[PDB]
């Protein structure tokens, strides 16, 4: 995260950190939906053109974390994942449309004050919400700049982008499975995810009901934080058919 | 620079 | 989800963190 602050503690209990057992490394971001199922963008376990294609013993989930690098005896929960499930649509080979992928964990973590499932939103919720102007925020122990690491998780509040402006910056097609989210060079502030962050959630919490909503996937972006670009983000009520399918069928 | 994580979660 | 979104240290407890404010103020 490029501009962003420290997280409180318990700020996003459903921050969950996608973790490579060897090399140990942090690989990317993710989040909490349930106390067995885990979201992320499908690019953080399968990208051919870089050969890498991760399965469920390359990997170890971790939740409940602050520090990046710490073990949090007492507090972090490791897991093991049991199954992992790709899009079968993702577009790889062009522009990382429908990147996202879900991750069944081979036992129920319990929850407690620092573990606590993310809501996915209804057409509703997403309708009034999902509006260019509107501030959704994005979590993550990535790159504080793209040129180095942070201590502890980062956060920061980052604003909605009307599609032709979003279109408009780049010359990648963009899709209805696509939103990105920034500030626009002339308002002042700034801010942005980086590497390390993809997977992770940006959310938004409804004025309705008072809850947490993940709106979004980070998914990518062309730099960070640069001028004149902004952060994409998969879409992921676009994409609830496919989550819930996922679920009913497999646990 | 991550902190050795327990050997029975490997 | 049933208990979904809603944070043990802060919607439980009535506690806002410090920038939440900012997101709900955008919501016009
Ligand atoms: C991610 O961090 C991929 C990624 C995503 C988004 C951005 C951005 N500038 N918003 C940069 C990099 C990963 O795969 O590690």
């Amino acid at each position: 995260i490029v501009e962003g602050s420290d997280a409180e503690i318990g700020m996003s209990p459903w921050q969950v950190m996608l973790f490579r057992k060897s090399p140990q490394e942090l690989l990317c971001g993710a989040s909490l939906i349930s106390d067995r199922w885990v979201l992320t963008a499908a690019h953080c376990l399968l990208y051919p053109p870089w050969d890498k294609n991760f399965t469920e013993n390359d990997l170890l989930v971790r939740i409940g974390k602050h520090s990046r690098t710490r073990y949090e005896r007492n507090i972090e929960k490791i897991s093991m994942l049991e199954k992992i499930y790709i899009h079968p649509r993702y577009n790889w080979r062009e522009n990382l449309d429908r990147d996202i992928a879900l991750m069944k964990l081979k036992k129920p973590v319990a929850f407690s004050d620092y573990i606590h499932p993310v809501c996915l939103p209804d057409r509703e919720t997403a309708a009034s919400l999902l509006q260019a102007g509107y501030k959704g925020r994005v979590t993550g122990w990535g790159n504080l700049k793209e040129t180095g690491q942070p201590s502890v998780l980062q956060v920061v509040n980052l604003p909605i982008v009307e599609r032709p402006v979003c279109k408009d910056s780049t010359r990648i097609r963009i899709t209805d499975n696509m939103f990105c989210a920034g500030y626009k060079p002339d308002e002042g502030k700034r801010g942005d995810a980086c590497e390390g962050d993809s997977g992770g959630p940006f959310v938004m919490k409804s004025p309705f009901n008072n809850r947490w909503y993940q709106m979004g996937i980070v998914s990518w972006g062309e730099g960070c934080d640069r001028d004149g670009k902004y952060g994409f983000y998969t879409h992921v009520f676009r994409l609830k058919k496919w989550i819930q399918k996922v679920i009913d069928q497999f646990g | 620079d991550f902190e050795e994580i327990p050997e029975e979660y490997l | 989800e049933a208990d979904c979104g809603l944070r043990p240290l802060f919607e439980k407890k009535s506690l806002e963190d410090k920038t939440e404010r900012e997101l709900l103020e955008s919501y016009i």
